[PDB]
C-alpha cells in the first residue's frame, strides 16, 4: 500500500543510517565512542558542579556567570552546552575549579507553579450541570471546541474566542463550569483568584500576573481561570502597600497580558465574577475576553433540575417531596439547594437514620437558606 | 505487515540513539554533534577565568606606569596594571575591567552591567502583524511610518534639508483602536532594535529600583546604533506629580522623571526614537507630553465608516463569507465602535455559522453577530467612559 | 456637576436603585415587625429595641403608631424617618376625612404615603425614607386589611407578613402554618407568638421586649388596643406550654 | 466632562456633539428641494412584523405648507415638532400669514441650546424642515446645534455619509420633482437594511399648490414599481 | 481595610471546593463577629 | 474513483521502485485521457520525459484555450516544440512556449506590487545601522540579484564606468554579467545598452557583456536566435585567451533548447585543446546545459575523448570537474542507460574515477529516489579515502533524495549525522548538499544547522554554510534570515573571503527584490526542471571546490546559477491573453487524506487580485466559482474562461 511502502521508505533509509553509525563508531581509534565521549564530558564537568545565575551572554564560548556568592566571574562556555535554553537569568551549571559554563538547571517547576497547575481533573461534568445549556455551549465553543475540532474554525477562517468571562450572582455555576471544563479539558489548567492576585510588596502583583502567564504559555496548550476578578477591585487590603493605585497597576498587567505587544500562544482565559460592573472596562473589551455571558438564578425547572441531580445520590423517603424547596419563590441558588440538601443529609446522619426526611429537609431549609 | 515496520523503525531510532546520544536535557546538555572535546580541552588549558570587576581610578595616567583602581565586586578592591596584550586606550575610569586571578592584571575590556530584566526587552521574534493588516487610520499610520521608520531607512533625504525628525510619538486612543497593533506593526516592519517595555513592568519594591532599570534600558538603547523603544500602557508610571500630603507615588514619579531626564534632559538622548501607546492620556505629566519627549502625538479615534468598513474587509479577508456582503451596511449598522469590536462581529458571525453547522457565514449571520456584539454587549463597552478620558 | 451631589435619584449600570436597595436592607437591620388577618380582626406584633431598664414607658406605644379612628400602622427602620411619615399619614387621613365626611380607605391612605415615597426616589436630591410601615386598619370597603409598605414606594396587601429583622424566616412560617379561611384572632395570636419566639430565638420572648396591637370591630366602632403585659405573658405562657406538649409528644414517640 | 454647559479643550459644548453622535444612531431620512416641490423620503426601521408600520410617525406635517422629517430620537423629534406647530399657528394668527420655512426652522432652532442646571440635555433629533413659502420650495436642515441651513438636497441618519455622496453623484438643480421622489427612493432603497417594500417608508412632498401630502400605500407602491 | 483572615479562608476554600486532589484537609476558622464576616464566606 | 486512481496513481509513483513507476504512470495518463483531463495527462507526460507523447496529447487538444495554457504550462517547464505550421493558433502557441511577454508580465506584477524603486546594495546591506576588490565583487553581485528581469538599476543603468572601473580584474565580468542579468528576461531591447558596452577596448569588459548578452538570452527564446549570431561571431577564432565568457553565455542564453548549431559550434572549441582546461571546462559544461537530458552520443563521445586526452596530471588540476558534470547534465535523469559511460569512466583513470562515475551517476539518477543507489553512496561515504568524490557523493544523496517529501527530510537528518561524524571533506561538501535538497524554500531546521556551522572553525564549511544558507532563503526575502545575515557580516566583518561569502547570500535571499524561485522542481511540488537543476548542479559541484572557483575567478558559475531562475507567478490571462485581474485565495496545504482526499484545501485563505506572488508551498485557487480555470493547479501563468453554468 502507499502507507506501507512510505514506511518502508522510512525504514530503509534509518537501516542505511545504523550502517553508516556504526561504520564510524568502530573505524574510530578506540577513542570518540558515545560511552568514550560521554565519560570525558564526566571527567571536564567536575564532581561538583556549581549552580550559578547568567547574568550576560557575550557571544559563544563567553558569558558572565554570578556565583552564589555574588562574584561575576566572565568565563568561556564549553561546547557540552547547548548553548541554548540560556536567557539571563537563568540557572547555570558550573565547572567548580575554573567556573567553565558545562550545564545548565531549571529542570525543576516553581512553588508558584506547582500551586498554579491543577494536576487533576475535578469530579464534576458538564452532565452534573442543570440549566446552564446555553453557557455549556458557549464556554465549549470558546475553550473546548477549538481544541477538540480545530478544524471547524481553520475552514471558516476565524480565530475562536480569546476570553470568557462567567458573570453572575453569588452562585450560579461559574466556578462549577470551571471545574467541568477543567474536568473534561485536555490543555493545562491554572486557577487563580483576585484577593491572590493583590499582592503585597510594590511590583509583586505585576510580577505575579506575568509569571502566571508565562506558565500558562511554558504549558500551552493552557486554560488561565481567574476566580472572582472582581476581588482585585472591591476588596481593599492593608498588606497592599501600594494601594489602590499598585492595584490598577496590577489590573494594567493583566491588560497587557491578555491582550499586549507579545504574541500569545495557546493560552484560553476564563474568567469569573458576581459583580462584572466593577471590573475596568478595557480589561473586558472585546479583544481581550468577549463572551461575556451571564448565569441567572435558575427557573423553575433548572431549580428541578439542580434537586435531581443533588439528591441523586441521597436515598429521599417516600414520602420526601422535592417540589416545596423549589414552590419556595425566593432568589434561589443552586448553590443553596446543594447546602440544602448536604445539611438535610447532616441531619440524617446526626438523628442516626441514613434515609432524608421532610422534616430534615424543613429543618435544612430554616438552617441554612434562612427564609 | 505495518505493525512490523513500525516495529523495526522504532528499534532502528531506539539503536540509533543508543549508539550516538538519547537523553542528556536534565542537566542541560546537548546533542554530542557539536561537541569539540579537542577545542574545548584547549578552552580550559588556555582561557584562564576573569573575574569581573569595575576600574575605579587610573593613578599617574600619564605616559608612565600607570596603575588602576579595580574593585572585584563584592570581593575586594586592589591596585593592579594591564596585560601587555591589552591597549592603554581600550580601558576607561567605568568599563568593566575584567581581570583575572593570580596577580588580577590579565585585562578583557567588558561593556556596561545591565540586569536581566531590562535585557529581556528587546524584540527578538518580530510579531505577525503588518502594516497592510491595520485599517481605518491611514493618517496615523503615515506619521507614525514617517517618525519612526523612515529616519531609520532614509536619513539622506533629512540631512539634506537638515531637519531634526521628530523623535517620539504618543499613541493615544480608547481601549482597542490600534495602539498596541500599530506598535507591532512597527516591530514588524522596522529594522532596528525594538525594546518593548510594559508600563508595569517599571514598578519595582525597592526605592530607586524603577529609575535604575530606566537608566539601564535608555543606555543600553545608546550602546546600540539605531533603538526604537516603546512604552506600553505608559499610564502605569506617567503620571502628573501631585504632591499629596502622604508621599503617595513618590517612586513611580521618580522613574518617571528619570525617563523624562533621559528623554530631553543635560544630554545627547542619542538615536533612540520612543513610541509612548495609552488609552487614558490625560493622567500623563505635561513634562512628559512635552513636544521635546513625545513630538509627534497621534490620536486613534474610533474609526469612522470608511474605516470601519475597512476594518470589517480585512477581519473577513480569510472568512468563507458568501456572495453578497454588505460590509458597508456593517459598518453604517455598528457605529462609533472599536476594531475590537469589529473582530469581534467577524468572530461571532464565523461562531453563529458553525454552531448552525455551515460551512458559509451569510449577512443573517453577520447581522446576529452586530446584535451580539454591539447591543446586547453594549453595557460592557469601554468607549463611553475612554473617549471622555 | 457638583463633587458633592451623590446623585441619590439616578438608575444604575442595572435598573437597580443603590439608595432605595440601602435602605431596604436597612430596614432589614431594623427590628421585627409583623401583621397578621383574621376573620374576626387584625393583629400586630412588634420587637422592641427599647428593652434598656432604665428607659420609661410615656407613650402607649413605640413602634406602633394611630393613623385614625379605624386603622394604625406600625414602623421598622428608622425611627425620625418613621415618625415624619406617620405624621404625613395622620394629615393624609384628617385631609380625606375632611373633603370626604368618611374615613379614607386603608388602600388610599397607602397609596397616597407610598406616592409621597416615590415623589423623594424618583425628585430631587433628598435620600430616601429608610422606613417600612405595616398598616392594619379597617373600612367598609373590604373590612379588615394588612398592607406592607416598603421605602420605594411599592405596598402591597398581605393575609400575615412581617418586616425587619428576620422578617424572611417569619414570612416562610407564617407561609407555612398559616389558614386562609381560619384562623380567628386567637390562633393569630398564637401563631404570632410563636412567630416571634423562633424569630428571636436569642431572647426567649420575655413579655417586654414585644409589643401587640389588635385592631376589632364593637358596635359598629372600630377599636385598636395594645395588649397589656399582663396579657401578652399569658399569650407567652400558652405558647410555651403548647411546645413543651409538642416536645413530650415528639420524644414519647420516638 | 461633569456638566451639561462645559467647552472642550477645542471649542465644543460636548453635548452638542454628544446629540450629533446620537443622531447618527437614527434611520435615514432624505430630503429634496426642487422648483416643483420639496420631497421627504424617511426609512421607517420596522424590527418586528408585529408593529404596525403605519404607527412609525418620522414625517409629520409643520403645517398645510411645512412638513418635517425626523432622524435621531423620535420622542425629542415630537416635542421639536409640536414647538414648531405652535409656533407656525401663533405667527399666522398674528400677522394672519404663514411662517417662513426658513422662520420656523429658527425659531425651531433657537430652541436647540436651551438646556442648564427647561430642558437638561440637547435634543438628539436632526430634523428636515421641507416646504413651500412665498420664495418658493425650500428644504431646511436642522441638527442638535441649533445650526439651521438650507440644503438643495440632504440625507440625514446612520447612513447620512453615503446617502449624501449619492445624492450629490445624482442630484441636479433643474430636476423634477417626480425624479427627485425617483432618486429619493434609490438612495434609499441602496442604504435600507432590509427590502424596499412600501411600508417600511414614508414619503411626503410639499409642492407650490396642493397642501403638504403623505404618500399612500397605492402611490408609494407605483413609485416602488417604477423603481 | 479588609481581614487578611477572611481571605485566606476564602481562596482555601476556592482550592478546596474541588479542586484538591487530597480529600482529608479541613479548614477551620474563628471569629468574634457574625455580621462582619464578608459575604462570599 | 477519478480521485482514488490519480492521487494513488502519483504518491505511488513518487514511492515506488524503478520498474513500476513507469508503467503506473502509463496508466495514470490513460486514465486521464479517458476521462478527458488533458493538462493533467500532460503534467504526467513532462514528468515521465515522453516528448512524443506530449506532442500526440497536445496536438489532440483542438481547445485553442486549454492548447495555450498548455504552451504556458511547457514554457515554463522549458521546451520548445516545433509545432507544425496547421494548428489552433499557430503563431499565439508557438510564442508562448518560446515564452515572450515574460518581461511584460513580469514588469506588470512589479507595478500591481511596486517594486520598480531600484534597491542599491547598500540599501540591503544597511551597514548604517552596523575590502576592496572583493567588496566590489560582492556589491555588484548582490545588486545584480537584487535587480534581476527588472532592466532597471542605480548602480550600472546610472553612470556605470565608475562601476565597472572600481570593480577590479574579474570583476569587469561580475558587473557586465550582473546587468546581464539584470536586464534578464526579455529586455531583449537591452542588447542596445550591452553591446554599447562590449564596444569597449577591456578584454574583460567585452567578454562580460557578451556574457551578459547570453544571460539576457537565457530563459528567453526569440527565432531571431539573438544570442548564436554574439556568440559566434566572438568564439570563432579567439580560442587562446579566455572564452569563459562567451561559452558561458552561449551555454546559460540556450539550454534546454539541445539546437545541433549550438551545439556542433560549441564541441570543436572543446575538442581543439588549444583552449585552457578552463575553457575546455566551460565548453562541456555549456554542453551539459543545452543539451540536459538527451542521451546525446555525440556530447557523450567527445566527454570520453576529452578525458582521455587531457593529461593525468590535468585530470588532477581542478577545473576537471566539469567534464564528468556536462557528461551528466547530458544524462540527467535518463536513469539506469548509464552503464556504458560508467564502466567507461571506470576503465578510464583509477583515481579520477572515484570523482567522475559518482558524479555522472548521481547526475543520471537525480531524482529517481533509489534507496540502493543512495546506499551504495554512503558506503562510498563511509569508506574514507584519508575527498572530491565524497563530496560529489553526499550532493549525490541529496540530488536523489529531493524526490519525495518524507525522503527530503530524511536526507536532512542524515545529513546532519554526516556533519556529525564526518571527515574534512565530507563537512564541507554537506552544507552545498543541504542547500540542493531545499532550495528557496526556508525551513527552520536547516536555517538553524546552517547558521550554527557558519561560525564552524573550517573557514571552506563556513562558506559553504553560509553560501547555503543564502541558497535556501532564495527568492524568498525573509526578516528573520535577513537578520541572520546582517548578523553574520557584523560577525566577520574583517574576514573579507567570509564577509563576500555572506553578502552573496543577503543578495541571493533578496533576489529580485523578491519575486522569483531557484528551486528546480516548480509547478505542485513534483516536475523537475531539467534545466533548473542542471543549473543549481552546476553551482553547487563549482562551489565544492570554493576557494580556487569562486573566491578565486570562476564566479561565471554563480551567474550560471541564472539557469535555475524562475518565478513565483499566479497572473492570471483572458482567453486572447489579456489581464484578468480576478480575486484569489491563498494558503499552504490542508485536507482530509482518507482513501484519496486531495491536498488542495487551503486553510491560510488570503484574498488576493491577481497579478499575485505566491511563496513556496502555497496552492491558490479561484475566490468565486466565477471563472473555471482551465488548468487544474494554478501555477505561473493561467488562462481563466467564464463559467457558462452560473456567474
Ligand atoms: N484599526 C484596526 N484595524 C484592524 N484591527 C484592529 C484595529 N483596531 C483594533 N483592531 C483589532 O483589535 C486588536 C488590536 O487592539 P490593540 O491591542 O491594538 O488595542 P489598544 O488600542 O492598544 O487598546 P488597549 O487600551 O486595550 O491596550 C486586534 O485584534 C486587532 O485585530
Ligand atoms: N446547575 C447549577 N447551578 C448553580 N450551582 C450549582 C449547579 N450545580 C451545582 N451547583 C453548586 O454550586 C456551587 C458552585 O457555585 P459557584 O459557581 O462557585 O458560584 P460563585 O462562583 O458565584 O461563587 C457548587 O458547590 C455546586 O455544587
Ligand atoms: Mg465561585
Ligand atoms: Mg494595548
Amino acid at each position: 500500500r502507499l502507507k506501507l511502502l512510505k514506511l518502508e521508505r522510512i525504514k530503509d533509509y534509518l537501516l542505511m543510517e545504523e550502517e553508516f553509525i556504526r561504520n564510524q563508531e568502530q573505524m574510530k581509534p578506540l577513542e570518540e565512542k558515545q560511552e568514550e565521549e560521554r565519560s570525558k564530558v564526566d571527567d571536564l564537568r567536575g564532581t561538583p558542579m556549581s549552580v550559578g545565575t547568567l547574568e550576560e551572554i557575550i557571544d559563544d564560548n563567553h558569558a558572565i556567570v554570578s556565583t552564589s556568592v555574588g562574584s561575576e566571574h566572565y568565563v568561556s562556555i564549553l561546547s557540552f552546552v547547548d548553548k541554548d535554553l540560556l536567557e539571563p537569568g537563568c540557572s547555570v551549571l558550573l565547572n567548580h575549579k575554573v567556573h567553565a559554563v558545562i550545564g545548565v538547571l531549571m529542570d525543576d517547576t516553581d512553588p508558584l507553579v506547582t500551586v498554579m497547575k491543577v494536576e487533576k481533573a475535578p469530579q464534576e461534568t458538564y452532565a452534573d450541570i442543570g440549566g446552564l445549556d446555553n453557557q455549556i455551549q458557549e464556554i465549549k465553543e470558546s475553550v473546548e471546541l477549538p481544541l477538540t475540532h480545530p478544524e471547524y474554525y481553520e475552514e471558516m477562517g476565524i480565530k475562536p474566542p480569546k476570553g470568557v468571562i462567567l458573570y453572575g450572582p453569588p452562585g450560579t455555576g461559574k466556578t462549577l463550569l470551571a471545574k467541568a471544563v477543567a474536568n473534561q479539558t485536555s490543555a493545562t489548567f491554572l486557577r487563580v483568584v483576585g484577593s491572590e492576585l493583590i499582592q503585597k510588596y510594590l511590583g509583586d502583583g505585576p510580577k505575579l500576573v506575568r509569571e502566571l502567564f508565562r506558565v500558562a504559555e511554558e504549558h500551552a496548550p493552557s486554560i488561565v481561570f481567574i476566580d472572582e476578578i472582581d476581588a482585585i477591585g472591591t476588596k481593599r487590603y492593608d498588606s497592599n502597600s501600594g494601594g489602590e493605585r499598585e492595584i490598577q497597576r496590577t489590573m494594567l498587567e493583566l491588560l497587557n497580558q491578555l491582550d499586549g505587544f507579545d504574541s500569545r500562544g495557546d493560552v484560553k482565559v476564563i474568567m469569573a465574577t458576581n459583580r462584572i460592573e466593577t471590573l475596568d472596562p478595557a480589561l473586558i473589551r472585546p479583544g481581550r475576553i468577549d463572551r461575556k455571558i451571564e448565569f441567572p438564578l435558575p427557573d423553575e425547572k433548572t431549580k428541578k433540575r439542580i434537586f435531581q441531580i443533588h439528591t441523586s445520590r441521597m436515598t429521599l423517603a417516600d414520602d420526601v417531596t422535592l417540589d416545596d424547596l423549589i414552590m419556595a419563590k425566593d432568589d434561589l441558588s443552586g448553590a443553596d439547594i446543594k447546602a440544602i440538601c448536604t445539611e438535610a443529609g447532616l441531619m440524617a446522619l446526626r438523628e442516626r437514620r441514613m434515609k432524608v426526611t421532610n422534616e430534615d429537609f424543613k429543618k435544612s431549609k430554616e438552617n441554612v437558606l434562612y427564609k | 505487515q505495518i505493525k512490523q515496520v513500525e516495529d523495526d523503525i522504532q528499534q532502528l531510532l531506539k539503536k540509533i540513539n543508543e549508539l550516538t546520544g538519547i537523553k542528556e536535557s536534565d542537566t542541560g546538555l546537548a546533542p554530542p554533534a557539536l561537541w569539540d572535546l579537542a577545542a574545548d580541552k584547549q578552552t580550559l588549558q588556555s582561557e584562564q577565568p576573569l573575574q569581573v570587576a569595575r576600574c575605579t581610578k587610573i593613578i599617574n595616567a600619564d605616559s608612565e606606569d600607570p596603575k588602576y583602581i579595580i574593585n572585584v565586586k563584592q570581593f575586594a578592591k586592589f591596585v593592579v596594571d594591564l596585560s601587555d596584550q591589552v591597549a592603554p586606550t581600550d580601558i576607561e575610569e567605568g568599563m568593566r575591567v575584567g581581570v583575572d586571578r593570580n596577580k588580577y592584571q590579565i585585562h578583557i575590556p567588558l561593556p556596561p552591567k545591565i540586569d536581566p530584566t531590562v535585557t529581556m526587552m528587546q524584540v527578538e521574534e518580530k510579531p505577525d502583524v503588518t502594516y497592510s493588516d491595520v485599517g481605518g487610520c491611514k493618517e496615523q499610520i503615515e506619521k507614525l511610518r514617517e517618525v519612526v521608520e523612515t529616519p531609520l531607512l532614509h536619513p539622506e533625504r533629512f540631512v539634506n534639508l537638515g531637519i531634526e525628525p521628530p523623535k517620539g510619538v504618543l499613541l493615544f486612543g480608547p481601549p482597542g483602536t490600534g495602539k498596541t497593533l500599530c506598535a507591532r506593526a512597527v516591530a514588524n516592519r522596522t529594522d532596528a532594535c525594538f525594546i518593548r517595555v510594559i508600563g508595569s513592568e517599571l514598578v519595582q519594591k525597592y526605592v530607586g529600583e524603577g529609575a535604575r532599570m530606566v537608566r539601564e534600558l535608555f543606555e543600553m538603547a545608546r550602546t546600540k546604533k539605531a533603538c526604537l523603544i516603546f512604552f506600553d500602557e505608559i499610564d502605569a508610571i506617567g503620571g502628573a506629580r501631585f504632591d499629596d500630603g502622604a508621599g503617595g507615588d513618590n517612586e513611580v514619579q521618580r522613574t518617571m522623571l528619570e525617563l523624562i531626564n533621559q528623554l530631553d534632559g543635560f544630554d545627547p538622548r542619542g538615536n533612540i526614537k520612543v513610541l509612548m501607546a495609552t488609552n487614558r492620556p490625560d493622567t500623563l505629566d505635561p513634562a512628559l507630553m512635552r513636544p521635546g519627549r513625545l513630538d509627534r502625538k497621534i490620536e486613534f479615534s474610533l474609526p469612522d465608516l470608511e474605516g470601519r468598513t475597512h476594518i470589517f474587509k480585512i477581519h473577513a479577508r480569510s472568512m468563507s463569507v458568501e456572495r453578497d456582503i454588505r460590509f458597508e451596511l456593517l459598518a453604517r449598522l455598528c457605529p462609533n465602535s472599536t476594531g475590537a469590536e469589529i473582530r469581534s462581529v467577524c468572530t461571532e458571525a464565523g461562531m453563529f455559522a458553525i454552531r448552525a453547522r455551515r460551512k458559509i457565514a451569510t449577512e443573517k449571520d453577520f447581522l446576529e453577530a452586530v446584535n451580539k456584539v454591539i447591543k446586547s454587549y453594549a453595557k460592557f463597552s469601554a468607549t463611553p467612559r475612554y473617549m471622555t478620558y | 456637576s457638583r463633587r458633592y451631589d451623590s446623585r441619590t435619584t439616578i438608575f444604575s449600570p442595572e435598573g437597580r436603585l443603590y439608595q432605595v436597595e440601602y435602605a431596604m436592607e436597612a430596614i432589614g437591620h431594623a427590628g421585627t415587625c409583623l401583621g397578621i388577618l383574621a376573620n374576626d380582626g387584625v393583629l400586630l406584633a412588634a420587637e422592641r429595641r427599647n428593652i434598656h431598664k432604665l428607659l420609661d414607658e410615656v407613650f402607649f406605644s413605640e413602634k406602633i403608631y394611630k393613623l385614625n379612628e379605624d386603622m394604625a400602622c406600625s414602623v421598622a427602620g428608622i425611627t425620625s424617618d418613621a415618625n415624619v411619615l406617620t405624621n404625613e399619614l395622620r394629615l393624609i387621613a384628617q385631609r380625606y376625612l375632611l373633603q370626604y365626611q368618611e374615613p379614607i380607605p386603608c388602600e388610599q391612605l397607602v397609596t397616597a404615603l407610598c406616592d409621597i415615597k416615590q415623589a423623594y426616589t424618583q425628585f430631587g436630591g433628598k435620600r430616601p425614607f429608610g422606613v417600612s410601615l405595616l398598616y392594619i386598619g379597617w373600612d367598609k370597603h373590604y373590612g379588615f386589611q394588612l398592607y406592607q409598605s416598603d421605602p420605594s414606594g411599592n405596598y402591597g396587601g398581605w393575609k400575615a407578613t412581617c418586616i425587619g429583622n428576620n422578617s424572611a424566616a417569619a414570612v416562610s412560617m407564617l407561609k407555612q402554618d398559616y389558614k386562609e379561611g381560619e384562623m380567628t384572632l386567637k390562633s393569630a395570636l398564637a401563631l404570632a407568638i410563636k412567630v416571634l419566639n423562633k424569630t428571636m430565638d436569642v431572647s426567649k420572648l420575655s413579655a417586654e421586649k414585644v409589643e401587640i396591637a389588635t385592631l376589632t370591630r364593637e358596635n359598629g366602632k372600630t377599636v385598636i388596643r395594645v395588649l397589656k403585659q399582663k396579657e401578652v405573658e399569658q399569650l407567652i405562657k400558652k405558647h410555651e406550654e403548647e411546645e413543651a406538649k409538642a416536645e413530650r409528644e415528639k420524644k414519647e414517640k420516638e | 466632562d461633569r456638566g451639561v454647559n462645559t467647552f472642550s479643550p477645542e471649542g465644543r459644548l460636548f453635548q452638542v456633539e454628544y446629540a450629533i453622535e446620537a443622531i447618527k444612531l437614527g434611520s435615514t431620512a432624505i430630503g429634496i428641494q426642487t422648483s416643483e416641490g420639496v420631497c421627504l423620503a424617511v426609512e421607517k426601521r420596522i424590527t418586528s412584523p408585529l408593529m404596525e408600520p403605519s404607527s412609525i410617525e418620522k414625517i409629520v406635517e409643520i403645517d398645510a405648507h411645512i412638513g418635517c422629517a425626523m432622524s435621531g430620537l423620535i420622542a425629542d423629534a415630537k416635542t421639536l415638532i409640536d414647538k414648531a406647530r405652535v409656533e407656525t399657528q401663533n405667527h399666522w394668527f398674528t400677522y394672519n400669514e404663514t411662517m417662513t420655512v426658513e422662520s420656523v426652522t429658527q425659531a425651531v432652532s433657537n430652541l436647540a441650546l436651551q438646556f442648564g442646571e427647561a430642558m437638561s440635555r440637547p435634543f438628539g433629533v436632526a430634523l428636515l424642515f421641507g416646504g413651500v413659502d412665498e420664495k418658493g420650495p425650500q428644504l431646511f436642515h436642522m441638527d442638535p446645534s441649533g445650526t439651521f441651513v438650507q440644503c438643495d438636497a440632504r440625507a440625514i441618519g446612520s447612513a447620512s455619509e453615503g446617502a449624501q455622496s449619492s445624492l450629490q453623484e445624482v442630484y441636479h438643480k433643474s430636476m423634477t420633482l417626480k425624479e427627485a421622489i425617483k432618486s429619493s427612493l434609490i438612495i434609499l432603497k441602496q442604504v435600507m437594511e432590509e427590502k424596499l417594500n412600501a411600508t417600511n417608508i414614508e414619503l411626503a412632498t410639499v409642492q407650490p399648490g396642493q397642501n403638504f401630502h403623505m404618500f399612500t400605500k397605492e402611490e408609494l407602491e407605483e413609485v416602488i414599481k417604477d423603481i | 481595610g479588609d481581614s487578611e483572615v477572611q481571605r485566606t479562608m476564602l481562596e482555601l476554600l476556592n482550592q478546596l471546593d474541588g479542586f484538591e486532589a487530597t480529600k482529608n484537609i479541613k479548614v477551620i476558622m474563628a471569629t468574634n463577629r457574625i455580621d462582619i464576616l464578608d459575604s462570599a464566606l | 474513483a477519478y480521485a482514488k486512481v490519480c492521487l494513488y496513481l502519483t504518491s505511488c509513483v513518487n514511492y515506488v521502485p524503478e520498474p513500476e513507476n513507469s508503467a503506473l504512470l502509463r496508466c495514470a495518463l490513460g486514465v486521464f485521457r479517458k476521462f478527458s483531463r488533458f493538462p493533467e495527462a500532460l503534467r504526467l507526460a513532462l514528468m515521465l520525459n515522453d516528448m512524443e507523447l506530449v506532442e500526440d496529447i497536445f496536438t489532440s487538444c483542438k481547445d485553442v484555450v486549454v492548447q495555450k495554457q498548455m504552451a504556458f504550462m511547457l514554457g515554463r517547464h522549458g521546451v520548445f516544440l516545433e509545432l507544425s505550421e496547421d494548428v489552433e493558433e499557430y503563431e499565439d502557441l508557438t510564442e508562448i512556449m518560446s515564452n515572450v511577454q515574460l518581461n511584460s508580465n513580469f514588469l506588470a506584477l512589479a507595478r500591481e506590487l511596486d517594486i520598480m524603486e531600484p534597491k542599491v546594495p547598500d540599501d540591503i546591506y544597511k551597514t548604517h545601522l552596523e575590502d576592496s576588490a572583493r567588496m566590489n565583487l560582492a556589491s555588484s553581485f548582490v545588486n545584480g540579484f537584487v535587480n534581476a528581469a527588472f532592466g532597471q538599476d542605480k548602480l550600472l543603468t546610472d553612470d556605470g564606468n565608475k562601476w565597472l572601473y572600481k570593480n577590479k580584474d574579474h570583476g569587469m565580468l561580475s558587473a557586465a554579467a550582473s546587468l546581464g542579468m539584470i536586464l534578464l528576461w526579455d529586455v531583449d531591447g537591452g542588447l542596445t545598452q550591452i553591446d554599447k558596452y562590449l564596444y569597449s577596448s577591456e578584454d574583460y569588459i567585452k567578454s562580460g557583456a557578451l556574457l551578459a548578452c547570453g544571460i539576457v538570452n537565457s530563459g528567453v527564446r526569440n527565432e531571431c536566435d539573438p544570442a548564436l549570431a554574439l556568440l559566434s561571431d566572438y568564439v570563432l577564432h579567439n580560442s587562446n585567451t579566455m572564452r569563459l565568457g562567451s561559452i558561458f553565455g552561449l551555454g546559460l542564453a540556450y539550454a534546454g533548447s539541445n539546437r545541433e548549431d549550438v551545439l556542433t559550434l560549441l564541441l570543436p572549441v572543446m575538442g581543439d585543446s588549444k583552449s585552457s582546461m578552463e575553457v575546455a571546462g566551460v565548453t562541456a559544461l555549456a554542453c551539459g546545459m543545452i543539451a540536459v537530458g538527451s542521451c546525446n552520443g555525440d556530447v557523450t563521445s567527445t566527454i570520453l575523448q576529452t578525458i582521455m586526452e587531457k593529461s593525468e596530471t590535468e585530470l588532477k588540476d581542478t577545473y576537471a570537474r566539469w567534464l564528468p558534470l556536462g557528461l551528466g547534465l547530458n544524462h540527467l535523469g535518463k536513469g539506469e542507460a548509464i552503464e556504458a559511460i560508467l564502466a567507461a569512466l571506470e576503465v578510464v583513470s583509477e583515481p579520477f574515477r572515484s570523482f567522475a562515475n559518482t558524479l555522472v551517476d548521481v547526475c543520471a539518477y537525480a531524482g529517481s529516489g533509489n534507496v540502493l543507489k543512495v546506499q551504495q553512496l554512503l558506503h562510498i561515504c563511509s569508506e574514507h579515502f584519508d575527498g572530491a568524490h565524497q563530496g560529489v557523493a553526499v550532493l549525490g544523496i541529496a540530488l536523489i533524495a529531493m524526490g519525495e517529501e518524507i525522503g527530503a527530510e530524511m536526507a536532512l537528518r542524515t545529513f546532519g549525522h554526516l556533519l556529525r561524524y564526518g571527515e574534512p571533506t565530507l563537512r564541507r561538501a554537506v552544507p552545498l548538499a543541504l542547500a540542493l535538497i531545499s532550495v528557496s524554500n526556508p525551513r527552520l531546521n536547516i536555517l538553524d544547522t546552517l547558521s550554527k556551522f557558519s561560525h564552524d572553525a573550517d573557514p571552506e564549511v563556513s562558506y559553504n554554510s553560509i553560501f547555503a544558507m543564502g541558497m535556501v532563503g532564495s527568492g524568498t526575502n525573509n526578516a528573520r534570515l535577513a537578520a541572520m545575515l546582517r548578523q553574520l557580516a557584523q560577525y566577520h566583518a574583517k574576514d573579507p573571503n567570509n564577509l563576500f561569502m555572506v553578502r552573496l547570500a543577503q543578495g541571493l535571499t533578496h533576489l529580485g527584490k523578491g519575486t522569483l524561485t531557484l528551486c528546480p522542481y516548480h509547478s505542485d511540488r513534483q516536475l523537475m526542471s531539467q534545466v533548473a537543476v542542471a543549473g543549481l548542479l552546476t553551482v553547487l559541484v563549482s562551489f565544492l571546490d570554493v576557494r580556487n572557483i569562486i573566491l578565486g575567478k570562476s564566479h561565471y558559475v554563480l551567474y550560471g546559477l541564472v539557469a535555475a531562475m524562475q518565478p513565483r507567478m499566479l497572473v492570471t490571462f483572458d482567453e486572447e491573453l489579456r489581464p484578468l485581474p480576478v480575486s484569489v485565495r491563498v494558503g499552504q496545504a490542508v485536507d482530509v487524506v482518507g482513501q484519496a482526499g486531495k491536498p488542495k484545501t487551503i486553510t491560510g485563505f488570503q484574498t488576493h487580485t491577481t497579478p499575485v506572488l505566491l511563496a513556496h508551498g502555497e496552492r491558490a485557487e479561484l475566490a468565486t466559482e466565477e471563472f473555471l480555470p482551465v488548468t487544474p493547479i494554478l501555477e505561473g501563468f493561467v488562462i481563466l474562461r467564464k463559467n457558462p453554468n452560473y456567474d
